[PDB]
């Protein structure tokens, strides 16, 4: 179960767009 | 006559100052300073050639080995002073 | 009298600092008044750090921490500036993501470099205080005043806004990130090293111990209280819960996550290996492992 | 004599120390750790090898020194500690 | 020190809620499955070089998070069959029991008692670890057996209960649970019979080699024979334990 | 058990010293026993010392000794703990003119011993400009080579290595990279042990060899440690079986013996052909400053 | 100098000692 | 002097 | 090798009776890259220290003067400043 | 039943060390100086090789040069001669 | 009463690291011995590198700036690593900040 | 920070190493109050060194052989 | 000369400073030749930097630059 960084600052843009 | 025969030493002024302009120790050089430190590697090379001869002559072996350098490098203090902290090795 | 007036001098300069290096807004007429920094405020946060040099370190005292502490700087300076700084760089980065080369910062490098200091001054600051034997006698008398401040400090930070400084510090660890294996300085894995003490920090924040004095006998009255607690601070601020909260939301586990599973692909390992550890102990010092499973119900 | 014959080719046997393939299979497992997928070169291992036979042989010597001082022939923990320290080498 | 399992009560226990404890539990889970590994086998690098220089703190955090992790996927293990206990099986290297079991030993000599404690509770839940993994597949479980009951470890672990009865409660059940764990890791090796341990040796064990003996090994078990010379010394010092004993 | 400031007798025949403490417990020593007479000033040292040693061993009453030092403490005090004024310039002024005063006290009465010898026993001074360090038995000292011998006379264990009576002194463990080597005297005759001295550090290596060529002992080079006891158990089965065929070429003299034949000639590389060159310097030498 | 080296005057006895 | 030492994580 | 066949002109202006093997030239040649390293990353200091942004031949003439043994010091400045006074007289 | 040598630190076998420490010129050794000098042994590798591994790593190649190999002993300050460069 | 030395004797203080001492008690290897004639001369198998696992061939190699380059780099982090304090010794740190007042406190910066 | 060895010796003793050198070059009192500082830096560090190498030895007073050592191991000549 | 002429008790509070205990006599000459020949060194740095500054007077600054080579691994 790898986590990548790309996925993380994804994730942050996204959540920073919208949070959920 | 290029550089080296002008200043009148067998290495290359030219290629230790090429070798300056490639290092970036600083964005300009001068003339003068390339044909001193080539004629500084002149005195310290032929120095420890001759040494180094001079201790292949010692044990009369008309070849020179790297235990020839390695007594060159013993023998004479200065040099004690000046590698000291390296080893020599491939013997 | 030379002790009280180095004191009194010593406070009323960090007053002095603390009131230069920054302000509320109030000219501005916004119902939540935005933080402006003040003129020339990257030098008082120099002066900040040079005053914790220059006397907590060598000169073996804690008298600026405090006089730090009480006028409330950590409280009301260093986190409006950096969450002010991590909504102003979420909002230029939704934009610059819709649309690029669009809205940026005037300043972005001052923005950035007050915003490191400012993060460095969290970690110097929550430090956690140890007393050893041997030390002075201004570290023994005022440990318990400042284990205090630094509840205060730990429940300011967790609790502002559900902790949006600690979004501050992956921001500003994603800063160094974003730039390639081969191209990162030292100076970068350093400011790594920092926002992981940060967390580390945040973390460790716990109450103070009790000590008492066993020369003289023990009265009859004895022990009424242990409370090592300040006035608005209750042990509900302080415990686990509200760091989990906090890091979920803020998503500090992410941030955790993805620098621990590529330590050795991506990060250079012997910069950020002790300080992971180190989070990862304070997580799981006071957490029994039995009680995590539970197998109306309460 | 035969027998100071063989002490004669055993001074000829002699600067062999650390042993050539057990040390590429230690410096490649050692290179494992910094990046899995790595390759060498015969002189670069061999530049190691007596890099590290002349850094063990200085820090026996260091270590002689040090346990000839403490009115001892043997060597100690402390002995090769202290030999390794006043080098300046922490 | 920080206030730790070491500090408090037995009966301490934190109140997780709904939402946070699954939290919790979702972030210990994905720790342990993506990155437990790589940050025990850098640190496990880093502390071995740097042994006789780190303070307590290094030491006890090292142990307790060695612990703490190996004991929540035991536990996650034994409760749920989906997750994996290999894991957790850098934990199982030889380096990481040298240094678990080189830091119980300087922490007993220096006279050290949360370091002690730390390391006890390190070792009962590695010997934990070792007994789960051995019953799971029935190989190099007697050889790790062999390596962790090797030296005078077996008189450490056994003369840590006679001085256990002057510190604290936590200290108590630790002895409890790491002898209770020493017993039913070698109650296992009654009948079987295979208890081969390194063992020191106190006078004269020197050998007059035979280099025919050498080379008939070096065809056995196809070895050079400097390390068949560190085998031939190393087969002098095995010794075999009773258990009875 | 308490040392006390005793004085010495001399006689015609033997060297006396009567122990003030006990009158019966005394040494006496004949001057046709002494084989050394040893000297040594307090330059470099905090005792000033005359060493006699013997041929014969004398015993004290338990054990056999072999060589008996007499010893003055030159300074004032051995150890000085730590913890305006301008005295101590003129107390280094009078321990520098005591010092003179001892070493002339001293060399005094090594004339008298010489003399009342009458050339049985001559008189010999140590030279501390050619003194080099080293280890022998379990302790590192500044060693003294002598024109007559090579002295110890710190340690307990004093060592007079007699230079009539060695054989060669082989120069061993001398290896490049090396700081120490290690140097050993094998006497003439092979009945008692060699003598190993550790530990000599290298830059007086070519200094030592050069007085290995002052006092008629030749001297070897081996580079790795030999084990003397097989060795010298071997040359006391067979002395002259072994020193008929082969004495000392056993082992290498100084060692080419077959040749390597490793050299080689550089392969005769030309000159360096199609060059960077482009230089674009556009730089003014314009006027050196000096 | 012609000979350029430190200790040109030098070497010669040293050679023949 | 001398002091003792007590903690809330004991309660 | 790219200084090697300078070092083996000098070997034969000395005398060409003898002849260089390979072990002691690559200890040769390493050598005078060191040396060159040395006076170039010295100078480039010298030079941050004194905030020039041109080097000169007089830094490394105190750069020689620094690292080198004294009584070698002034020999290498001698023949260096007797090799540079004739390249700027042949200019 | 017999103990297999399945470690790294067995490319430092124990004649190895004491030909190093025979070599270096001591007399008699005691039994801990064996993994001591394996600790050193792997302390030293590790940094040579991590200056070297950033040298080739910064070179955009997955192979190893001498050059890097004595570029890393130089910035040490244990300089080595006789490689090219 | 037996004085060793002119200079000073031993102290006679007990040994701290006494389970190193006692297990040198029990444990001793002498070099100087039998088997010191047996590990050197061996075959010529272990003197060897695998031509199959080493790759020697001529490749890319640095310039002389990037090196340097690299050099202060590794040089700056090995400073930053081994000798730290906190992380408030960043760059651009003053040089010219020990400056002590007679009261002991900081030299205010720019008379009130 | 106390300057322990007295300043007039200093002062002369650098006029001597200046007469050795034959150099004729001046002095002002920074440099050498600076020479002062850093020499007694070295010689605490070296007397530091002297003390753990005594105390290595089993001795408390530092003696002619720990500054061999010292100076040994520290590789200076 | 005044290397003959250094103050024994400065010598002293050196070795206070130093941790020591007891001083012996040859530390006191040894310790003379030690400061001959780091002065030797650092006196020889400065005249070269100075020489190289064209300045008739040694500065602090130069002197500090000396201790910054005198400084090593």
């Amino acid at each position: 179960k790898f986590f990548s960084k790309e996925s993380f600052l994804a994730d942050f843009d996204d959540s920073s767009s919208n949070e959920d | 006559q290029s550089r080296s025969a002008k200043a009148g030493l067998t290495f290359p002024v030219g290629r230790v100052h090429r070798l300056l302009r490639r290092g970036n120790y600083a964005q300009r050089i001068g003339s003068g300073a390339p044909v001193y430190l080539t004629a500084v590697l002149e005195y310290l090379a032929a120095e420890i050639l001759e040494l180094a001869g001079n201790a292949a002559r010692d044990n009369k072996k008309t070849r020179i080995i790297p235990r020839h350098l390695q007594l060159a490098i013993r023998n004479d203090d200065e040099l004690n002073k000046l590698l000291g902290n390296v080893t020599i090795a491939q013997g | 009298n030379a002790a009280d007036f180095s004191l009194t001098v010593l406070r009323a300069r960090i007053a002095l600092l603390a009131t230069a290096i920054g302000g509320p807004d109030y000219t501005s007429q916004i119902d939540p008044p935005p933080y402006k920094l003040g003129d020339d405020c990257l030098a008082c946060l120099k002066d900040l750090k040079r005053w914790f040099k220059l006397v907590d370190d060598q000169q073996k005292r804690w008298d600026v921490a405090m006089a730090v502490a009480e006028y409330r700087i950590l409280t009301d300076d260093l986190l409006p500036i950096l969450i002010d700084w991590e909504n102003k760089c979420s909002l230029a980065a939704k934009l610059a993501k819709n649309n690029p080369d669009h809205e940026e910062f005037r300043n972005k490098a001052y923005y950035d470099k007050i915003a490191l200091n400012c993060l460095q001054l969290l970690v110097l600051m929550t430090w956690p205080l140890i007393v050893t034997e041997q030390s002075s006698s201004n570290q023994i008398t005022l440990y318990g005043e400042l284990k205090k401040h630094q509840l205060v400090y730990k429940k300011t930070i967790l609790s502002m806004e559900s902790g949006k400084v600690l979004r501050a510090a992956i921001r500003l660890a994603l800063d160094v990130i974003k730039i390639d294996r081969l191209s990162r300085t030292p100076r970068d894995n350093m400011v790594l090293k920092l926002v992981l003490n940060f967390f580390r920090n945040v973390i460790a924040i716990e109450p103070g111990e009790f000590t008492i004095n066993t020369k003289k006998s023990m009265p009859k009255k004895g022990i009424t209280s242990i409370d090592t607690l300040p006035p608005n601070v209750s042990m509900d601020d302080i415990s686990l819960n509200t760091v989990i909260s906090s890091f979920h939301k803020n998503k500090v586990f992410g941030f955790l996550l993805t620098l621990t599973s590529s330590l050795s692909k991506e990060f250079d390992q012997d910069f950020i290996n002790i300080p992971l550890l180190e989070i990862m102990f304070y997580f799981t010092k006071d957490v029994n492992q039995e009680l995590l499973f539970p197998r109306t119900s309460a | 004599t035969v027998a100071l014959r063989e002490i004669r080719r055993f001074q000829k046997s002699t600067e062999l120390l650390i042993r050539k393939l057990p040390f590429q299979r230690l410096v490649r497992e050692i290179a494992q750790d910094f990046k899995t997928d790595l390759r060498f070169q015969s002189s670069a291992i061999g530049a190691l090898q007596e890099s590290v036979e002349a850094y063990l042989v200085s820090l026996f010597e260091d270590t002689n020194l040090a346990a000839i001082h403490a009115k001892r022939v043997t060597i100690q923990k402390k002995d090769i500690k202290l030999a390794r320290r006043l080098r300046g080498e922490r | 020190l920080p206030n730790s399992l070491l500090n408090s009560q037995t009966g301490k226990a934190i109140f997780f809620t709904e939402s946070n404890g699954k939290h919790f539990k979702e972030f210990i889970n994905n720790f342990i499955d993506s990155g437990f590994n790589i940050l025990l086998h850098s640190v496990t690098n880093y502390f071995t070089t740097e042994q006789d220089r780190m303070v307590t703190l290094e030491q006890v955090e090292y142990l307790l998070f060695f612990a703490w992790f190996v004991k929540y996927q035991l536990l996650r293990s034994k409760i749920d069959n989906s997750a994996d206990i290999k894991q957790v099986s850098e934990a199982l290297k030889e380096v990481t029991f040298i240094l678990v079991s080189s830091l119980l030993r300087s922490a007993y000599d220096l006279k050290n008692w949360t370091v002690t404690h730390a390391g006890m509770i390190a070792f009962n839940e590695l010997l934990n670890l070792v007994s789960r993994t051995k019953a799971a597949q029935e190989t190099d479980i007697e050889f790790i057996v062999s390596r962790l009951f090797s030296d005078e470890r077996i008189q450490l672990l056994s003369n840590l209960p006679k001085i256990g009865s002057k510190y604290s409660l936590q200290f108590m059940k630790s002895c409890i649970e790491l002898t209770h764990s020493v017993l039913k890791v070698l109650e296992q090796y009654s009948d079987d019979k295979t208890l081969v341990i390194e063992g020191k040796s106190r006078r004269q064990k020197k050998f007059n080699i035979s280099e025919g003996d050498i080379t008939k090994l070096i065809e056995e078990e196809n070895v050079d024979r400097d390390e068949a010379l560190d085998i031939l010394t190393s087969s002098l010092r095995s010794i075999e334990v009773n258990f009875q004993k | 058990t308490k040392r006390v400031p005793s004085t010495v007798f001399i006689h015609e025949n033997g060297i006396r010293f009567q122990s003030p403490l006990r009158t019966d417990s005394r040494i006496d020593i004949l001057f046709s026993n002494i084989k050394n007479l040893i000297f040594q000033s307090c330059k470099g040292e905090l005792i000033v010392v005359i060493h006699i040693h013997l041929k014969n061993p004398i015993l004290m009453g338990k054990k056999k000794i072999q060589d008996v030092q007499f010893y003055r403490e030159a300074s004032d005090m051995s150890v000085d703990e730590t913890g305006g004024d301008e005295d101590e310039l003129e107390q280094e002024q009078e321990e520098r003119r005591k010092r003179a005063a001892l070493d002339k006290e001293f060399k005094y009465f090594a004339d008298a011993i010489a003399e009342a010898s009458n050339g049985l026993l001559t008189v010999e001074n140590t030279f501390r400009d050619l003194g080099f360090q080293g280890v022998p038995n379990r302790s590192a000292v500044f060693c003294m080579p002598t024109t007559d011998c090579l002295v110890q006379l710190i340690e307990p264990p004093f060592l007079v290595i007699n230079l009539e009576e060695v054989e060669i002194c082989i120069l061993e463990r001398v290896q490049f990279g090396l700081k120490n080597f290690d140097m050993v005297f094998v006497y003439k005759d092979f009945n008692k042990p060699v003598t190993h001295i550790n530990t000599v550090p290298i830059e007086s290596l070519d200094f030592l060899k050069q007085w290995l060529t002052d006092m008629d002992i030749p001297y070897t080079v081996s580079t790795i440690n030999l084990n003397w006891a097989t060795i010298m158990k071997s040359l006391q089965d067979d002395p002259y079986q072994f020193f008929l065929d082969g004495g000392w070429n056993f082992l290498a003299t100084g060692a080419s013996d077959e040749s390597e034949e490793e050299v080689s000639e550089y392969e005769a590389s030309e000159d360096d052909v199609s060059d960077e060159s482009a230089f674009s310097e556009d730089e003014e030498g314009s006027e050196v400053d000096d | 100098r012609t000979k350029l080296r430190g200790e040109a005057r030098g070497g010669a006895e040293d050679a023949q000692k | 002097f001398k002091s003792r030492a007590l903690n809330h994580v004991k309660k | 090798e790219t200084y090697s066949s300078y070092i083996y002109k000098v070997l034969k202006q000395t005398h060409p009776d003898t002849g260089i093997s390979q072990k002691s030239m690559s200890i040769l040649n390493s050598f005078v890259n060191d040396i060159f390293e040395r006076i170039a990353t010295e100078a480039s200091k010298l030079a941050a220290y004194n905030k020039k942004s041109t080097i000169s031949a007089r830094e490394i003439q105190t750069a020689v003067r620094l690292i080198l043994p004294g009584e070698l010091a002034k020999h290498a400045v001698s023949e260096g400043t007797r090799a540079v006074t004739k390249y700027s007289s042949s200019t | 039943h017999r103990k297999i040598l399945r470690d790294n630190i067995q490319g430092i076998t124990k004649p190895a060390i004491r030909r190093l420490a025979r070599r270096g010129g001591v007399k008699r050794i005691s039994g801990l100086i064996y993994e001591e000098v394996r600790a050193v042994l792997k302390s030293f590798l590790e940094s040579v090789i991590r200056d070297s591994v950033t040298y080739t790593e910064h070179a955009k190649r997955k192979t190893v040069t001498s050059l890097d190999v004595v570029y890393a002993l130089k910035r040490q300050g244990r300089t080595l001669y006789g490689f090219g460069g | 009463p037996d004085m060793i030395n002119p200079e000073g004797d031993d102290n006679e203080v007990d040994d701290v690291p006494d389970i190193d001492e006692v297990e040198e008690q029990m444990n001793e290897v002498d070099l100087m011995d039998d088997n010191m004639y047996e590990d050197y001369a061996a075959d010529h198998n272990r003197d060897r590198y695998d031509p199959d696992q080493v790759d020697d061939r001529e490749q890319q190699e640095l310039s002389l700036s990037e090196r340097r380059r690299i050099d202060a780099q590794l040089n700056e982090r090995d400073r930053l690593l081994r000798n730290v304090a906190y992380i408030d010794d960043e760059d651009e740190e003053q040089e010219g900040a020990a400056q002590l007042d007679e009261m002991g406190l900081p030299v205010q910066r720019r008379d009130i």
